[PDB]
């Protein structure tokens, strides 16, 4: 069982700007 | 990483969250994503 996934969930919200 | 040399859609924005990982922004759908369009469309 070696689930591996990186990313897909990290990325800030939409709003607009930059933000973490 | 195979990131995308090139201008983004017209509603997609690149952008980054602070420690310097680079996301991007759906103005469109109004969301987020790692990932590029650029790399996977139709």
């Amino acid at each position: 069982g070696p689930l591996g996934s990186e990313l897909e969930s990290p990325p800030p919200p939409y709003s607009r700007y930059p933000m973490d | 990483g195979p990131l995308g040399s090139g201008p983004l859609p017209p509603g997609w924005e690149i952008r980054n969250t602070a420690t310097g990982r680079v996301y991007f922004v759906d103005h469109n759908n109004r969301t987020t994503q790692f990932t590029d369009p650029r790399l996977s469309a139709n």
